[PDB]
C-alpha cells in the first residue's frame, strides 16, 4: 500500500486521503508497526506529537482523532485515551447538536 | 533377458545428451526399450512393448515401473552400471537438464516407494539437483529430501536450503519455526540478517546488520541489507541519510543497487533530485 | 430478602431491559446468535418464573427468528421439564410455536424424548407430540417408526442377557447381590415378557431363552426360598446358555435384516430426512433405502455401522453404539459450528483455513444413537502397528522393553520410570508414524500438504482440547483421514479433567503431542507452523472467550450430565460451578500464576511444556501409549 | 492474495499403494490395463486394435483375474459401440 | 554381613537382595526383595536389620542374621513407601511413603502400621531426621520441603525451587546446611540455624550448585558433612566441598560415551568410613565402590538383571 499510496502520494496530500490512511494505518496498527502509521498519524494531523498528554486534541478530523486515540489504547497509555475521548465526546453532543445545520 | 537390458542399459545410455530431446529419445528409446526390455516378462509388461510402441504416447510415457521391474531383475553391476549410467544420464538429464528430471525424478519415487529405495541411495545431492532442476517437486518432493538429508544430519547450510524452500514452497512459518528451533542451535553466526532478510524480519536483521555493521565497515550489502530494511521498514530518513551520508564508498555496484533504494530513499521523503 | 429481592430488581430490572438488547442484538446478531441464544435461555432457566422476566421473554419471540432457537432445540428440550411453569409452559409453547416447520431437528430428540423414565419430559412431548401429531404424523411415526427399530435393532436380546449375566453374576458374586440382581435380569425377562417378536428374538427365545425363563422363576424361587438350590441351579441354567452365548455372540457381522426389522426392512421412501441431515436451507434428503446386510464393529458394544440410501440418491454411512450416551458429544460437535465461525471470521485462521471436522450425532437412547460415519479415517492407533506389521515391528518392543528393563514399572519411583520412559523412548525410532504418512500419500507435495493440513489441525485440538480440557487423546482415541490428511476425533468423554480426574493413571499431559506426532510434523514441527499455529487459536478465542463461556456453563451445568459428576465422582451447580474459573484460568491465560493473565506464546509454550513433561508422560496409563 | 483461490473456486495413485501390497508384476499387470482403457476411452486411430490384441493377451496371458477386467467391458461394448466396424470384426473375433 | 563391619549392599528392581561388602568382590548373602522395586537398602542405622521397602511395603531383614524373610513388610501403603528412614534408635522409624503423608513407626511395637501419620503434600522426596532425631525433614515433587516436628508436627514447607523436586533434602550429621538436591539438577544448600535444640534450624541459603544440566539424584554430604557429592540422572558425582561447593572428585559415570544404553546413573554414591571410597548404583544393574579421592574402584559387584538404585553402606563400627 506504501508502493501504492507512494504513488498516489505523487498527486494528492495524505490531507485529503486521511481515511485511506486509516485502515492503512489500522492494518499498519494491526502490523504491529504504530510508529509508522502514528508518523503518518502526525502527518495526519499534522500536529500533536506526543508530546504533552495535556494536548487537547485538535478536531480537525474527529475520526483522525478518534483514530490514534484508539492506538493510544493500544498503546502504552490508556489512561489518556479513555481520557480525550470523553473530553472529545464533550466536545462531540457539545459541537454535534449545536453546530447542526439541519 | 539380463543381455536384453544389457544391451539397453547400453541402448538406454545411447548417447546421453547430444542434444536434449535426444536424451529424451534416448528415454524414448529406453522407454521403447524397457517396453521392448518387456521387464520381467512379466508378458503383461511384455505385452505393453510393441503396445508403448504402438504410439503409445503416455502408455510409453510410463513406462514408470518398467525400469522397476528392470532395476528389480538385478545384475546390480550392470543395474548399478546402468543406475550409474542413468545417475550419468541422469546428471546428462540433470544436464538434459527438464524432462527426465521430471520423469526420473519420477521414477525415484515410485522406486522410493518400492523399497525400492535401493537405487543410488542416497544420492540425495543430485536428487536435490534435479530438485534444482526446475521448481515445485525441486520444492515439495525436495523439501522431502531436503529434510530428509537434513535427517541424516542438521546443518544450517540445509536450513539455509532449507527455509527458504518453505517459501519457495509458500510456507512461511515453517520455515520460522526451523530457524526458530535452529536459533536453539544453529546458529549465532549464521547470518540471521541474510535469515531476517529471507524471514523478511527486517528490525531484526537491521540490528544484526548493525551488529555486524558495528563490527566492521560495511558489506556494500550490508549498508545496502541494513537500508533493505529501512526501506522494507519504510523507514527513509535514516535509508535516505545513510546513502546520503555514505555515498562515497559504493562501488558502481553499490552504486546501481543503492542508487535505487537512495532513489527510493529520497523520494520516500520527496527530494526529488536527491534520488533523481 | 431485603437485599435479595432488591437484587431479584437489580438483577430483573437489569435482566429485562438486557433481554431485548440481546432479541435487538438478535436484531443484528442476525447469522451468530448463539451466545445471544444462551443469554435468553441462561436468563430463561433462571428468572423465568418472574413474569417480568417471563414478560419479554414472551415479547423477543416475537422479534426474534426461528431458527435461532433452532440451534438450541436439544438444549430447549433436555428443559422441558423445567418446573417454574413461566417457563416451562412457554418451552412448550414456544416449542409447539416451533414445532410446525422444520420438525427435522425437533423429531427425533423428540421422538427420543417422546419416551421418558421422568415423564414430565415425554408428557409435554405427548403433548406436543399430538401437538405435532397433527400434521407431520406419518413422519413423526416414520419418525418413530424408524426409531422403533432403530433402538430395537440397535441392542441384542443374548447380547443383553450375555452381559446381563456377567453384570448379574457380578452383582451375585461381588455384593452377593441377587436382589437388584433381578432389576438386571428379570426386566431383560420383562424385556422377553413382551415376547420375541422376531427371528432372531424368538429362535433365541427358543434355542436359548429357555434357561433364562426357566430359572427366571428358580431365581424368584430362590428369592422366597432364599436358598441358592433355587437359584444356583437358575446360574448353570443361565450359564449353560450363557457360557455357550459367550463364545456365541461374536457370530454376528453384518445382519440379515429379517431376523428383527423385516419391520424396517419394509421401510423406503419416507417423506422423512436422513438422520441429522436435514438442515433448514436445503431440501430434505428424505430416506429411500438402507441394505438387507447392516453391519456391526468388533469394539465395545459391537458397535452398529450403519449406511443409509438418502432420496438424494447417496450412500449415508452411519453407526450406532449402544449404551454409550451421546449428549455430551451432541452438545459438544454443536459448539464447533461456532468454533469454526469463530476462525471463519479471522482471516489468517480464514487463511490458514482452520477446522475441527465433525459428524452425524444423534441419540436414542440417551446411551445410543445416531453417529454418522466417514471412510477414509482410522485410528493413529491401527495405523502404528499398520506401519509396525507392514514394517514387521514388534507391537510393544517399546513397553517390551519396560518390562525387560523394568517389569516393576507400576511399582517404580519417577526418575526410575522415567529413565524407563527415557531410556525406553531413548532407544526408540520415532519416523514409524510419518514414514507410511509419507508412503501412503501418493506424492510429496500431496504428501506435504497432508502434513501441513494435518499439523494444523493437530495444533486446533492441541489448543482447543486444551482448553475445553478434553480428555484421553491416545492413538486409539481418535482418527485420522487419509485423503484429506487431517486428524480426527473421538472418544470425547473426558470432560476437562475427568482424565485427570480419573484416579488410576491421571494424565498429566494436556494434550497429546507425543514423539510420533511430534516428529510426524516437518523437521523439529513444533516451532514451525504449529506453535505458530497454536498461536492462532490463543489468539482469537481469548476475544471470544465470552461465546464459549455460556456454552460450556451450559451444558456444563447440563443436568442430564450433570450426573457425569456421579459418574465422574465415582451439589449440582456449586461442583459444576469450579471448573468454570479454570476455564476463565485458561481463557483469560490466568491460569498459570493467577497473577497474570498470560501471553499467548509462553501460555501455548507453557502447555507444551506441559505436554512436553516425561514425568507427566511416564505417568500417563500405558494402554494410552504414552512412547507414541 | 485469496480469491483468485475462492473467486475461481486416481486409479494411478489408488494404484500406486498397492503395488508393493502384491506383485509388482501383479501391480504392472494391473497398471497394465488402465492405460488402456483410457485409450480405450479415447478415439482415434488407434482405437486401440493392437492393444485389444494386447488386451487379448493380458486376458489369456494374466489368464485371470478378476475384477480390473471387469470396467474393461463397458468400454469394449461402447467401444462396440463405437466401433466403426473395423474394429468389430476384430472385437467379434478378438473379444471372442 | 552380620559380624562385617563394612556392609556395602547393591538393590534396584531386581527382586533380591544382593548383599555384599565392599572388601568381598564377591556376594555377601542375598535377599529376595519382590513384588516391586526395592525402594532403597535402609538397616536401622544401628544395624539393628533392615527393612526394605517395596511397593506398598517395607521389608524387614536383618544385615545381622543373613538371608532372612521380612520382620515385617510394611503395609498400609499406596504405592511404595518411597522415602524411608529411622529415628537412629533403631527402632522408630520414620518413613515418607508414596501415600504423601509421612508415617511415624514404631517398628518394635507390634503393629504393623506406623504409631504415627503426617501428611505432607506433594509427592514425597525424602527423608532426614535431623542430627537432633526430632525434626523430620520431607521433600517433595512440587520441591516444596516439608520441615516437620517428630512432635508438635510443625510443618516448615521450604521451596528453593518450586514446582520441582528437590530429589533428597540431605542430612549431614552436623546439619549446617540444608542441602536439597532438585529434581532438575541443582541442590540448593540452605545454612541450618543453631535453634536445633528447640527445633528452629532455620534454611540460610548457602548455595545451589550447578549440579547437573539434567537430573541431580541426590547430593551427599560426606557424614562428616565435609563434602557434598551429587548424584545424577545424567549420571555423574559431583562432590562439592560442603565447605567450599567447589568440585573435588567428580565420579562420572558419565563415561566417555555419551548416550549409551543409559550407562547408568549417578544415584547415591558412598562416603566410605573414612568418605574416602564411594560406590555408584547405576543402571548398569551394578554398584562400583571407587575411591571419593581419586574415583577408583576398589571392588564392583554385578548380582543383577536390574538397574541398581538401591545401596546399603553401613557402619555402626
Amino acid at each position: 500500500w506504501q508502493k501504492i499510496l507512494m504513488v498516489r502520494s505523487l498527486v494528492v496530500s495524505p490531507h485529503e486521503d486521511m481515511r485511506t490512511w486509516l485502515k492503512y494505518a489500522s492494518l499498519c496498527g494491526k502490523s504491529g508497526r504504530l510508529a509508522l502509521a502514528h508518523k503518518t498519524l502526525v502527518l495526519l494531523l499534522g500536529v500533536d506529537p506526543s508530546r504533552q498528554l495535556d494536548h487537547p486534541l485538535p478536531t480537525v478530523h474527529p475520526q483522525v482523532t478518534y483514530a490514534y486515540m484508539k492506538n493510544m489504547w493500544k498503546s502504552a497509555r490508556k489512561i489518556d485515551a479513555f481520557q480525550h475521548m470523553q473530553h472529545f465526546v464533550q466536545t462531540m453532543q457539545q459541537q454535534a447538536q449545536h453546530a447542526i445545520a439541519t | 533377458m539380463k543381455k536384453l537390458h544389457v544391451s539397453t542399459i547400453n541402448l538406454q545410455k545411447a548417447w546421453g545428451a547430444a542434444r536434449r530431446v535426444s536424451k529424451d529419445d534416448w528415454l524414448e528409446w529406453l522407454r521403447r526399450l524397457s517396453l521392448e526390455l518387456l521387464k520381467d516378462s512379466s508378458s503383461p509388461s511384455l505385452r505393453s512393448c510393441w503396445a508403448l510402441a504402438q504410439a503409445y504416447n503416455p502408455m510409453a510415457r510410463d513406462l514408470f515401473n518398467a525400469a522397476f521391474v528392470s532395476c528389480w531383475s538385478e545384475l546390480n553391476e550392470d543395474q548399478q552400471d546402468e543406475l550409474i549410467r542413468s545417475i550419468e544420464l541422469a546428471l546428462t538429464s540433470q544436464d538434459i537438464a527438464e524432462v527426465t528430471q521430471t520423469l526420473l525424478n519420477l521414477a525415484e519415487f515410485m522406486e522410493h516407494s518400492d523399497k525400492g529405495p535401493l537405487p543410488l541411495r542416497d544420492d540425495n545431492g543430485i536428487v536435490l539437483l534435479g530438485e534444482r532442476a526446475a521448481k515445485c517437486r525441486a520444492y515439495a518432493k525436495a523439501l522431502h529430501y531436503k529434510e530428509l538429508e537434513f535427517q541424516k544430519g542438521p546443518t544450517p547450510a540445509i536450513l539455509e536450503s532449507l527455509i527458504s524452500i518453505n517459501n519457495k514452497l509458500q510456507q512461511p512459518e515453517a520455515a520460522a519455526g526451523v530457524l526458530e528451533y535452529a536459533m536453539k542451535h544453529f546458529g549465532e553466526l549464521e547470518i540471521q540478517a541474510t535469515w531476517y532478510e529471507k524471514l523478511h524480519e527486517w528490525e531484526d536483521a537491521l540490528v544484526a546488520y548493525d551488529k555486524k555493521m558495528d563490527t566492521n565497515k560495511d558489506d556494500p550489502e550490508l549498508m545496502l541489507g541494513r537500508m533493505r530494511c529501512l526501506e522494507a521498514l519504510g523507514e527513509w530518513g535514516q535509508l535516505h541519510q545513510q546513502c546520503c551520508e555514505k555515498w562515497t564508498l559504493v562501488n558502481d555496484e553499490t552504486q546501481a543497487k543503492m542508487a535505487r533504494m537512495a532513489a527510493a530513499a529520497a523520494w520516500g521523503l520527496g527530494q526529488w533530485d536527491s534520488m533523481e | 430478602k431485603k437485599v435479595t429481592e432488591d437484587l431479584s430488581k437489580t438483577l430483573l430490572m437489569y435482566t429485562v431491559p438486557a433481554v431485548q438488547g440481546f432479541f435487538r442484538s438478535i436484531s443484528l446478531s442476525r447469522g451468530n446468535n448463539l451466545q445471544d441464544t444462551l443469554r435468553v435461555l441462561t436468563l430463561w432457566f433462571d428468572y423465568g418464573h418472574w413474569p417480568d422476566v417471563n414478560e419479554a421473554l414472551v415479547e423477543g419471540v416475537k422479534a426474534i427468528q426461528i431458527d435461532t432457537w433452532l440451534q438450541v432445540i436439544p438444549q430447549l428440550i433436555a428443559r422441558i421439564d423445567t418446573p417454574r411453569p413461566l417457563v416451562g409452559r412457554l418451552i412448550h409453547q414456544l416449542l409447539t410455536d416451533i414445532g410446525r416447520y422444520h420438525p427435522q431437528a425437533l423429531i427425533y430428540p423428540l421422538t427420543v424424548a417422546s419416551k421418558s423414565t421422568t415423564t414430565a419430559r415425554h408428557n409435554a412431548a405427548n403433548k406436543i407430540l399430538k401437538n405435532m401429531c397433527e400434521h407431520s404424523n406419518t413422519l413423526v411415526q416414520q419418525a418413530m417408526m424408524v426409531s422403533e427399530e432403530l433402538i430395537r435393532v440397535a441392542i441384542l436380546w443374548h447380547e443383553m442377557w450375555h452381559e446381563g449375566l456377567e453384570e448379574a453374576s457380578r452383582l451375585y458374586f461381588g455384593e452377593r447381590n441377587v436382589k437388584g440382581m433381578f432389576e438386571v435380569l428379570e426386566p431383560l425377562h420383562a424385556m422377553m415378557e413382551r415376547g420375541p417378536q422376531t427371528l432372531k428374538e424368538t429362535s433365541f427365545n427358543q434355542a436359548y431363552g429357555r434357561d433364562l425363563m426357566e430359572a427366571q422363576e428358580w431365581c424368584r424361587k430362590y428369592m422366597k426360598s432364599g436358598n441358592v438350590k433355587d437359584l444356583t441351579q437358575a446360574w448353570d441354567l443361565y450359564y449353560h446358555v450363557f457360557r455357550r452365548i459367550s463364545k456365541q455372540l461374536p457370530q454376528l457381522t453384518s445382519l440379515e435384516l429379517q431376523y428383527v426389522s423385516p419391520k424396517l426392512l419394509m421401510c423406503r421412501d419416507l417423506e422423512l430426512a436422513v438422520p441429522g441431515t436435514y438442515d433448514p436451507n436445503q431440501p430434505i434428503i428424505r430416506i429411500q433405502s438402507i441394505a438387507p446386510s447392516l453391519q456391526v464393529i468388533t469394539s465395545k458394544q459391537r458397535p452398529r455401522k450403519l449406511t443409509l440410501m438418502g432420496s438424494n440418491g447417496h450412500e449415508f454411512v452411519f453407526l450406532l453404539k449402544g449404551h454409550e450416551d451421546l449428549r455430551q458429544d451432541e452438545r459438544v460437535m454443536q459448539l464447533f459450528g461456532l468454533v469454526n465461525t469463530l476462525l471463519a471470521n479471522d482471516p489468517t485462521s480464514l487463511r490458514k483455513n482452520l477446522s475441527i471436522q465433525r459428524y452425524a450425532v444423534i441419540p436414542l437412547s440417551t446411551n445410543s444413537g445416531l453417529i454418522g460415519w466417514v471412510p477414509h479415517c482410522d485410528t493413529l492407533h491401527a495405523l502404528i502397528r499398520d506401519y509396525r506389521e507392514k514394517k514387521k515391528i514388534l507391537l510393544n518392543i517399546e513397553h517390551r522393553i519396560m518390562l525387560r528393563m523394568a517389569p516393576d514399572y507400576d511399582h517404580l519411583t519417577l526418575m526410575q520410570k522415567v529413565e524407563v520412559f527415557e531410556h525406553a523412548v531413548n532407544n526408540t525410532a520415532g519416523d514409524d508414524l510419518a514414514k507410511l504418512l509419507w508412503l501412503k500419500s501418493p506424492s510429496s507435495e500431496v504428501w506435504f500438504d497432508r502434513r501441513t493440513n494435518y499439523t494444523r489441525s493437530l495444533a486446533v485440538m492441541s489448543m482447543v482440547g486444551y482448553i475445553l480440557g478434553l480428555g484421553d487423546r491416545h492413538p486409539s482415541n481418535l482418527m485420522l483421514d487419509r485423503l484429506s490428511g487431517k486428524i480426527l476425533h473421538i472418544d470425547f468423554g473426558d470432560c476437562f479433567e475427568v482424565a485427570m480426574t480419573r484416579e488410576k493413571f491421571p494424565e498429566k499431559i494436556p494434550f497429546r503431542l507425543t514423539r510420533m506426532l511430534t516428529n510426524a510434523m516437518e523437521v523439529t514441527g513444533l516451532d514451525g507452523n504449529y506453535r505458530i499455529t497454536c498461536h492462532t487459536v490463543m489468539e482469537v478465542l481469548r476475544e471470544h472467550k465470552d461465546s464459549v463461556m455460556a456454552v460450556l456453563e451450559a451444558f456444563v451445568y447440563d443436568p442430564l450430565l450433570n450426573w457425569r459428576l456421579m459418574d465422574t465422582n465415582t451439589a449440582l451447580n456449586k461442583k459444576a460451578i469450579q471448573i468454570i474459573n479454570r476455564v476463565r484460568d485458561k481463557l483469560t491465560g490466568r491460569d498459570f500464576s493467577h497473577d497474570d493473565t498470560l501471553d499467548v506464546p509462553t501460555q501455548v509454550e507453557l502447555l507444551i511444556k506441559q505436554a512436553t513433561s516425561h514425568e507427566n508422560l511416564c505417568q500417563c496409563y500405558i494402554g494410552w501409549c504414552p512412547f507414541w | 492474495e485469496s480469491k483468485s483461490s475462492q473467486d475461481s473456486s486416481m486409479l494411478v495413485n489408488m494404484g500406486n499403494l498397492p503395488l508393493d501390497e502384491f506383485y509388482p508384476a501383479v501391480s504392472m499387470v494391473a497398471l497394465m490395463r488402465i492405460f488402456r482403457d483410457q485409450s480405450l476411452s479415447h478415439h482415434h486411430t488407434m482405437v486401440v486394435q493392437a492393444i485389444t490384441f494386447i488386451f487379448k493377451s493380458l486376458g489369456l496371458k494374466c489368464v485371470q483375474f478378476l475384477p480390473q477386467v471387469m470396467p474393461t467391458f463397458l468400454n469394449v461394448i461402447r467401444v462396440c459401440d463405437g466401433a466403426i466396424r473395423e474394429f468389430l470384426f476384430q472385437q467379434l473375433g478378438m473379444l471372442v | 554381613v552380620g559380624s562385617d563391619p563394612v556392609i556395602l549392599a547393591t538393590a534396584g528392581y531386581d527382586h533380591t537382595v544382593r548383599f555384599w561388602q565392599a572388601h568381598s568382590g564377591i556376594c555377601t548373602r542375598t535377599v529376595q526383595h519382590q513384588d516391586s522395586q526395592v525402594n532403597a537398602l535402609e538397616v536401622t542405622p544401628d544395624r539393628s536389620m533392615i527393612a526394605a521397602a517395596g511397593y506398598q511395603h517395607i521389608r524387614m531383614y536383618d544385615l545381622n542374621s543373613n538371608n532372612p524373610n521380612p520382620i515385617i513388610s510394611y503395609d498400609g501403603v499406596n504405592k511404595n513407601i518411597a522415602s524411608v528412614g529411622f529415628h537412629e534408635d533403631g527402632r522408630w522409624m520414620y518413613t515418607g511413603g508414596e501415600d504423601c503423608t509421612a508415617r511415624i513407626w514404631d517398628l518394635r511395637s507390634r503393629n504393623l502400621q506406623c504409631q504415627r501419620i503426617f501428611q505432607v503434600n506433594a509427592p514425597i522426596n525424602c527423608v532426614c531426621l535431623h542430627p537432633n532425631q526430632a525434626e523430620l525433614i520431607v521433600g517433595d515433587q512440587s520441591g516444596a520441603i516439608h520441615i516437620w516436628d517428630l512432635k508438635t508436627d510443625h510443618n516448615e514447607q521450604l521451596i528453593p525451587e518450586p514446582e520441582v523436586s528437590i530429589t533428597s533434602a540431605h542430612i549431614d550429621p552436623d546439619a549446617s546446611y540444608m542441602a536439597a538436591v532438585n529434581s532438575t539438577g541443582n541442590c540448593y544448600v540452605w545454612n541450618l540455624t543453631g535453634g536445633i535444640g528447640d527445633e528452629v534450624t532455620q534454611l540460610i541459603p548457602k548455595t545451589k550448585i550447578p549440579a547437573h544440566t539434567r537430573y541431580a539424584l541426590q547430593c551427599r554430604f560426606s557424614p562428616d558433612s565435609t563434602l557434598l557429592a551429587t548424584c545424577s540422572a545424567d549420571q555423574t558425582c559431583k562432590i562439592w566441598r560442603t565447605s567450599n561447593f567447589s568440585l573435588m572428585t567428580e565420579l562420572s559415570i558419565k563415561s566417555g560415551n555419551p548416550g549409551e544404553s543409559s550407562r547408568g546413573w549417578m544415584w547415591g554414591c558412598a562416603f566410605s568410613g573414612d568418605s574416602q571410597y564411594i560406590v555408584t548404583a547405576s543402571s548398569d544393574n551394578l554398584a562400583r565402590l571407587w575411591c571419593v579421592e581419586t574415583g577408583e574402584i576398589k571392588r564392583e559387584y554385578g548380582g543383577h538383571q536390574k538397574a541398581v538404585v538401591c545401596l546399603a553402606f553401613n557402619d555402626s563400627v
